[PDB]
């Protein structure tokens, strides 16, 4: 089969350097002139930046001089001036070119870092523009006289030289020099005597840098690039619709500076060719050519050199590299974002009436957004004549138009969107409900996942328009179909402040109620009672009730019994579906219990009635919440009695420490402290006696005089229950709050004696004032820093997604309890839940296996694990996964929004990234720098140091800023000889055997060490209890998984120590070294499989290295990733999620993940 | 060191080269009258050049060519450039007979008369350029003769300029050197065929140039000299002058081009002056280059510094309007009236607002507006060449719309409706092509259209292509 | 376009050589008219309103 010429569907993508005839080759004309437009005929002079004959005729299918106007005459080159008749879009497509006078260099390649042009020549930047400005001489191919090859001489010099030696001798200067010298060079035969230069001395410093340099000409030769290319002949000119002249209002003009810079570079260019056919004397030429030099380079990188000004205006001209470098950091226009059709915004208000897959849209936004929709329903039916009638119709609106708004609506689901998308859940599919009135409506219990507040936060909405977006809606972004954290198995849909009031306020019991002691046949009468008015919402009650449990096979056992609950209880069961206990409403319903509520729903019944139970819980505890009447008095904010009198001894105290200070009894310092200790003592007393008076103090009578429990009143209430306020909210109610801080961080030893029940004065606002400006600047400031973390955290992780089903490992690491130095800060049962087993574990007693092998522990297996006293459990881990260039589901866990085990093709990088970083503002060395430092695998500042080798160690020489460390193994050689500074303290015994990755010192240590000393499994589990020590201080929930994944990209590379293949100390992937030697191990060599050592790179660091170039040009420095891109002619293959992105077509997971498979086995196949 | 920025790399060059004397600027021109003299001579010393002019004046009076193309006058009308002329062909016809010794007295004349002629810098270049482009002719068979000698056949130059100076031209050499019995003389035979064929466009050139091959490379390496040595009298000036060029263009520095453009565009502007220069007038050379320079300058300015081009006059004309806008900016107290300037102006004065409009600068499409933000300007200029698609539907229903109520009428009206009109057709039909296409012709087509547009005119039809119009 | 010549040839419509820029209130908002003002080029006919 003819393969193909014309457009296909292409892959990858190839960059290079550009020849002379290639740059030519784009170029459809050559702009002669720095004209634009004519003046009064604004059409394009000939021959310049503005073009109807090189570039494209001004309006759609005219020919410029106007002779043919039809849209017939097609393919026709006009005889008056050349126009080809075509659409003005091909004027957005057409280059051009400039042929230059005297030959240019390409400020990219000379002033790149490491400049291409000098280490290619291996000669100086500074000679080289010292030899570009006419500066001084430079020999080329200097054959046998006198001289060096890239030798530099001076005018004098260069004089002497040519009179000694005529010929046999060559040496230029200018941009023509540099171009010589580059084409005159033989590559192959500085490879060949390298290699031979490398093999014979013997030096770190002469072999290092000899193999580093063939390694780069080696490259640079395969690459298809020849050198000559980094000097320009022509200068290719960008299409005139990139770069507009386009008028304004007031007969204004407006255009790119870009025109003023070509402009330039025309102008000077064809000035120097007419100081050529003058014959110009030298002094005047030369200065020509740095001229045109100069503006080349400020043409395409402008600020390098000079940095030239735009005309009349003072703010510098923006070129070529800044047009594709973009701003806002690194964004390239996909990164920052895109302006989409299809979508609107407003303030958004609450709705409860709403299920929880629905949500308030209104009328107006409906009826704009689906438009085209409604047009083609209208004739659909055959209501409008045509499309413009139909258009006629909807904006009359007609009362007709509502019922088909009502018909395009129903099955078809919107996106909502809030403004700081953190998490996956930042978006979410809503079916929508057509509302009067301009707010948009969201249900309540998504209010948590959007961190939305009803203060004014605005929403946005999105139109899914291909069918394929609906079903992706439905099926994935849908609201029922996300009830659960991908951070962690917990239930996101709990409920938040009224609800939990609302239930919390019905199954609570006070001493002494109407109905106290009676019975009752069922939930029903119970209810019939409280409605009637006859009992209690609140009293102690038996009512007979029937629960359900399906501990039988698949199958729903029954029981009834006489139940010792209250009203409250027996009527919120009426709710509880199925097989749920009764034992779950029982008691008093915190936002704690009501959530594990809707958890072993979720875990026992499945998903529906989940959803249904949860809508449910939401509809009682506002009505319930409702009719409670709970409301905040000024007398609700009870102050204890004994305030004044704790104020009063603790003031004693400091005026007894004053007095001890006078008469020198005490330090000043010592002073502080006491009087600091006694105040911070006065506060916790006062504190814990309005919260004994504000929560028991309710004393009431039940058939006898007295008796006393928890307060019905209602701050207490509130607090208590979880719905909003906390103990130390409070205390600064009531009680005193707190002392305040100096800016310095110094603490005022006069803390705020009063409260906000009482008055504040004047000093202690002012003291208060410092630290609420603290407050929110902090805060507002650790919104940033968690931002830039994730971005770093995507950055690194990204096209991680699974790929293969089971790599089949038994590899894992071992999973116990945290158990830290009390007892147990976490259980083993949340370690190991919904993870898979690495091998079979055993019961006390054994040839029984209770879970087999790799299985998903779900909660029952969890359970069995409970029920026998298994403290171990070794688990499969995505670090340890044998898989390459992905991570198997078999590996990974089951976690997601449903609890089944991870579906094939779902990217868990970035969803990783985003469980990391969502959580990061509620973080607070230690904190969210900690965190940062963490995963930056950044050396700490007085770190320790781990024995490089076990056996028994002692000290040797003496001090020069390093007392030596000897180390003897006890069979093996001891020649390692460790420095350690000596006016460090040391630990290490003297006369004790030290095992490797011991003590020898104390302090923090690097994770560089701890892979290196201690093992992989090791420093993965350092960095996971660390950063987890770090989130779980805040009370921040994070399953080890999405940490275990940023910690595999982190080691995706290495570096060899064995050889036989591939060079020695290189840093490289281990998913292609590890399938190198396993491919290595048989077949090929016998075996010549080489030695690696696993390497610990931060994250900003691995985000470093990616394959695709188009992937890197976004996020890193644009300007060098395209240039060090472009000399070893890299082919970008896509093959990850950015580059799709940025090119514009499916995403390599997920739904697309179906296309890509299907196409990569199509690639390098039959 | 060497700071970069252009401008320093230029102004540390220059400052080297030393300030002329007064003297030392009549050295120089003087040199050049030499040079350029010595050229003019060894023109005048070529037979082909005169021969030439000769050719081109009965061109001109047989009305091919005009006096302006080959004159710019001699030393000193057509009557009197009609006997100049007569003159030359006079001095012609005689040097040419006397060919048989005394002959050179008068080819010293021939000379002297030619040497009268001023001719077009044109001409004179075409002039020059044919005796080198003769001297490359000389040069084929010169190295076709050496190289068939000395590489081919396997003899020494050494003993090959022996024959070859003074002859080059008859058989002296190529016939009666080969029996010489050298080790390179029996080797001559083999290229024989080659180089004896060859030798006749080269005694060819001394039939058409009327000189020897001797004398033809004598004449315009004379004249090789004689430009060199001026070339290099002039660079000298210029050189020597380039501090004259900064300081002027110090003046026109903001006027919308960069400083080095100015200097560059002035050192033209000094080349031209060194190039157009006579010392014998006794004016100076420094207030002569300056008005040059300045004109560089200016003229340049007018010319390049726009993003938009814009003919002298007009620009003139827009200066001419500030200055009055000056005085009776103050004078009025407030501003001249947008029509005040115009009864002080010449010309119609509603030109005002037009020249006043066009005058303006483009605003850089960059230029940053609110926040600091990366919105800029261009990010805000929409597309109004777009076609919006609640149309581009209506198009492709209309389509179909015309396409349904085409399908109504009988085929031959159908026929001569889509005829009468583009629709899915090549461009459309004069009512007498779609006669002879339908061979049934004139006035009658015509007849049907009405009666087609009639029958869609009153509604079954009509109530689907009725709502199209709004 | 050829379509649009017959629709026009049927029709009889004269397609005008002015198109509509006319200042209309934006959509949605709807309000009473409290004033008018005028600002007329020095020179230029002032209109019958103004
Ligand atoms: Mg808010
Ligand atoms: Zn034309
Ligand atoms: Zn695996």
């Amino acid at each position: 089969l003819k393969a193909q010429t014309k457009t296909e569907e292409f892959d990858a993508i190839k960059i290079a350097l550009a020849s002379p005839d290639m740059i030519r080759s784009w170029s459809f004309g050559e702009v002669k002139k720095p004209e634009t437009i004519n003046y009064r005929t604004f059409k394009p002079e000939r021959d310049g930046l503005f073009c109807a004959r090189i570039f494209g005729p001004v309006k759609d299918y005219e020919c410029l001089c106007g002779k043919y106007k039809r849209l017939k005459h097609r393919g026709v080159i006009c005889e008056k001036c050349g126009v080809e008749v075509t659409q003005t879009k091909v004027r957005r497509e057409r280059m051009g070119h400039i042929e230059l006078a005297s030959p240019t260099a390409h400020i990219w390649f000379l002033k790149s870092l490491p400049s291409r042009i000098g280490l290619l020549l291996d000669m100086p930047l500074r000679d080289i523009e010292r030899v570009l400005y006419f500066e001084s001489y430079v020999v080329i191919e200097g054959g046998m006289t006198n001289l060096e090859r890239q030798q530099i001489l001076t005018e004098e010099q260069y004089l002497d030289a040519l009179e000694e030696f005529g010929d046999e001798f060559d040496a230029k200067m200018g941009a023509e020099a540099i171009q010589a010298l580059l084409k005159s060079m033989d590559l192959e035969q500085e490879c060949e005597q390298l290699r031979e230069e490398l093999n014979e001395t013997n030096s770190e410093t002469k072999r290092k840098k000899l193999t580093k340099r063939i390694k780069l000409l080696e490259a640079f030769v395969q690459s298809g690039n020849k050198p000559e290319w980094m000097i320009l002949t022509v200068l290719p000119v960008l299409p005139p619709d990139l770069r507009p002249l386009v008028p304004l209002d007031g007969g204004r003009f407006a255009t790119s500076d870009l025109n003023d810079l070509y402009r330039r570079v025309i102008n000077r260019n064809n000035r120097l060719k007419r100081l050529l056919d003058l014959a110009a004397p030298d002094i005047i030429v030369r200065n020509e050519k740095r001229m045109l030099q100069e503006a080349v380079d400020a043409l395409l990188d402008n600020g390098r050199r000079g940095r030239a000004i735009t005309g009349s205006n003072k703010r510098p001209l923006k070129s070529l590299a800044d047009m594709i470098k973009g701003k806002q950091g690194r964004f390239r226009q996909n990164l920052l974002g895109k302006r989409v059709d299809y979508s609107g915004r407003s303030v958004i208000t609450v709705g409860p009436y709403l299920r929880l897959h629905q949500c308030g849209l209104p009328k107006k936004m409906a009826l704009e957004l689906f438009k085209p929709f409604i047009y083609g329903k209208l004739e659909l039916r055959g209501l409008a004549t045509t499309i413009k009638a139909a258009k006629k119709m909807v904006e009359r609106e007609e009362a007709v138009v509502w019922d088909i708004l009502d018909e395009v609506i129903r099955e078809h689901p919107v996106l909502l969107n809030r403004a700081p998308t953190l998490h996956r859940l930042g978006i979410q599919a809503f079916e929508p409900v057509l509302i009067e009135g301009k707010a948009i409506q969201l249900h309540p219990l998504v209010c948590a996942a959007y961190n939305a507040d009803f203060d004014g936060d605005q929403m946005a909405v999105h139109v899914p328009l291909t069918l394929e977006a609906q079903l992706e809606a439905r099926a994935l972004m849908m609201s029922t179909n996300n009830i659960l954290s991908p951070a962690n198995g917990e239930p996101i849909i709990v409920p938040s402040q009224d609800v939990v009031l609302g239930l919390y306020y019905m199954t609570r019991d006070c001493v002494n109620a109407k109905g106290e002691g009676m019975v009752l046949t069922g939930p029903k009468e119970a209810e019939r009672l409280y409605r009637s008015g006859l009992a209690s919402l609140h009293a102690r009650v038996k009512v007979r009730i029937t629960e359900y449990e399906k501990d039988a096979n698949g199958e729903l056992v029954a029981k009834t019994s006489l139940k010792d609950t209250t009203v409250g209880r027996a009527i919120l069961w009426m709710i509880v579906p199925k097989g749920l206990p009764y034992s779950i409403v029982n008691q008093a319903l915190g936002k704690k219990a009501i959530s594990k509520m809707l958890n072993t729903c979720y875990r026992i019944l499945g998903l529906k009635p989940t959803v249904i139970f949860a809508d449910q819980i939401m509809y009682t505890g506002f009505a319930y919440a409702a009719r409670s009447g709970a409301s905040v008095g000024i007398d609700d904010m009870v102050i204890p009695e004994k305030k004044h009198e704790i104020i009063s001894e603790a003031e004693a105290e400091v005026a007894e420490i004053q007095e001890q200070f006078q008469s020198g009894l005490v330090t000043a310092g010592e002073r502080y402290n006491k009087v600091i200790d006694i105040w911070a003592a006065a506060n916790d007393r006062v504190s814990k006696a309005m919260m004994d008076n504000l929560q028991t103090e309710t004393v009431i009578n039940r058939d006898g005089q007295e008796e006393k429990q928890v307060s019905f009143n209602s701050i207490y209430m509130m607090a208590d229950s979880g719905a909003r306020g906390s103990a130390a909210q409070i205390r600064q109610l009531a009680g005193m709050r707190g002392l305040m801080a100096k800016p310095d961080g110094s603490i005022i030893e006069t803390p705020i004696t009063a409260n906000f029940r009482e008055g504040l004065n004047v000093l202690q606002y002012f003291i208060s004032t410092h630290g609420a400006r603290k407050g929110l600047a902090d805060t507002a400031l650790k919104t940033a820093n968690s931002g830039y973390l994730t971005r770093r955290l995507v950055d690194v992780a990204q096209d991680l997604v699974v790929t293969e089903d089971d790599c089949g490992t038994h590899e894992g690491i071992m999973m116990t309890p945290v158990i830290e130095g009390g007892d147990v800060k976490e259980p083993l049962r949340d370690r190991v839940l919904g993870r898979v087993t690495a091998e079979d574990v055993l019961k006390p007693g054994t040839a029984d296996i209770l879970v087999p092998r790799n299985t998903l522990l779900h909660e029952q297996w969890c359970d069995l694990l409970e029920e026998n006293s298994v403290d171990a459990v070794k688990v499969r881990s995505v670090v340890s996964c044998d898989t390459d260039f992905g991570v198997c589901a078999h590996c990974y866990g089951r976690d997601l929004a449903r609890g089944h085990i991870i579906n094939k093709g779902e990217a868990i990088g970035v969803i990783a990234a985003q469980s990391i970083g969502e959580p990061g503002t509620q973080l607070t060395t230690g904190g969210l720098p900690r965190v940062a430092d963490l995963f930056e695998a950044r050396r700490p500042k007085e770190p320790a140091i781990l024995a490089e080798i076990s056996g028994i160690v002692s000290f040797g020489k003496e001090t020069k800023g390093k007392r030596r460390l000897v180390i003897t193994p006890v069979d093996g050689s001891d020649p390692y000889e460790e420095m350690i500074p000596k006016w460090r303290q040391l630990n290490v015994f003297e006369g004790e055997r030290v095992e490797r990755g011991d003590v020898i010192s104390d302090g923090p240590e690097a994770p560089h060490d701890i892979l290196r000393l201690r093992g992989v499994h090791a420093v993965t589990r350092y960095i996971v209890n660390e950063v987890q020590d770090v989130y779980r201080l805040q009370g921040v929930k994070i399953n080890d998984k999405h940490i275990e994944v940023i910690v595999r990209q982190m080691l995706r590379k290495a570096t060899i120590v064995n050889a036989g293949s591939s060079d020695f100390l290189e840093g490289e992937q281990v998913e292609y070294s590890r399938v190198k030697i396993a491919n290595r191990e048989l077949e090929a060599n016998g075996k010549v499989g080489a030695t690696y050592s696993r390497d610990l790179l931060g994250i900003t660091k691995a985000s470093l290295a990616t394959e695709s170039f188009i992937s890197a040009a976004s996020f890193q420095e644009t300007t060098r990733v395209l240039t060090e891109a472009a000399v070893a002619g890299k082919r970008d293959e896509l093959r990850g999620l950015k580059e799709n992105v940025i090119v514009g077509r499916l995403i390599p997971a997920g739904t697309g993940y179906a296309y890509h498979q299907d196409r990569m086995r199509r690639r390098a196949a039959g | 060191g060497r700071t970069t920025d252009p401008v320093r790399m230029y102004m540390r060059e220059m400052g080297t080269v030393e300030l002329l004397t007064r003297e030392g600027e009549i050295d120089i021109a003087k040199r050049i009258e030499d040079g350029i003299n010595q050229v003019q001579c060894s023109v005048a010393e070529y037979p082909e050049a005169i021969t030439y002019l000769l050719e081109q004046y009965d061109r001109v009076e047989a009305e091919e060519a005009r006096l302006s193309d080959l004159i710019t006058g001699f030393v000193d009308d057509p009557e009197l450039a009609r006997e100049k002329f007569a003159e030359l062909r006079a001095q012609y016809v005689v040097t040419r007979d006397t060919i048989k010794a005394t002959a050179q007295e008068e080819i010293l004349k021939l000379s002297e008369v030619f040497k009268q002629f001023r001719l077009v810098p044109k001409q004179f270049d075409y002039l020059v350029n044919s005796m080198r482009v003769m001297m490359d002719r000389v040069r084929t068979q010169e190295r076709l003769i050496m190289k068939l000698c000395v590489e081919q056949c396997k003899m020494p130059k050494k003993n090959f300029i022996t024959l070859f100076t003074g002859n080059e031209t008859s058989d002296t050499w190529f016939n009666a050197a080969i029996a010489m019995n050298k080790p390179w003389s029996e080797k001559l035979h083999d290229v024989s065929e080659e180089v004896h064929r060859a030798l006749q466009k080269l005694q060819q050139i001394e039939e058409e140039t009327g000189l020897t091959i001797e004398q033809v490379k004598d004449i315009n390496r004379r004249m090789s000299i004689g430009e060199a040595k001026a070339r290099r009298a002039k660079k000298e000036m210029v050189e020597a002058n380039l501090r004259l060029v900064i300081s002027i263009a110090k003046k026109y520095t903001n006027r919308g081009l960069q400083f080095l453009d100015l200097i560059q565009e002035g050192n033209i502007g000094l080349m031209k002056a060194v190039d157009k220069f006579e010392y014998r007038r006794g004016y100076k050379f420094s207030t002569y280059a300056t008005w040059w320079i300045r004109q560089a300058i200016t003229r340049s300015i007018a010319d390049q510094a726009r993003t938009i081009r814009i003919p002298v006059h007009m620009i003139e004309t827009i200066n001419k309007l500030n200055r009055i806008s000056r005085q009776m900016l103050q004078e009025m107290g407030r501003e001249p009236t947008p029509e005040e300037l115009a009864e002080r102006m010449l010309m119609p004065e509603d030109k005002i607002r037009k020249v006043l409009k066009i005058a303006k600068e483009p605003i850089s499409m960059e230029t940053p507006i609110g926040d600091d933000e990366d919105s800029h300007l261009g990010d805000f200029i929409e597309d109004t060449t777009l076609e919006l698609p609640l149309d581009s539907a209506t198009t492709e229903s209309l389509r179909a719309a015309t396409h349904d109520v085409l399908a109504g009428l009988t085929a031959r009206e159908a026929k001569v409706l889509r005829m009468r009109f583009g629709i899915d057709m090549n461009t459309d039909y004069t009512l007498e092509e779609v006669g002879k296409q339908f061979d049934v012709t004139r006035e009658r087509i015509r007849q049907i259209e009405a009666k087609a547009l009639r029958k869609l005119r009153h509604p079954s039809r009509s109530e689907v292509l009725r709502s199209f119009l709004d | 376009t050829p379509e649009e010549k017959l629709l026009r040839a049927i029709f009889g419509e004269k397609a005008s050589d002015v198109k509509d820029s006319s200042l209309r209130v934006p959509n949605g908002v709807s309000g009473t008219v409290i004033d008018v003002q005028v600002f007329t080029r020095d020179g230029v006919e002032k209109d019958k309103r103004a």
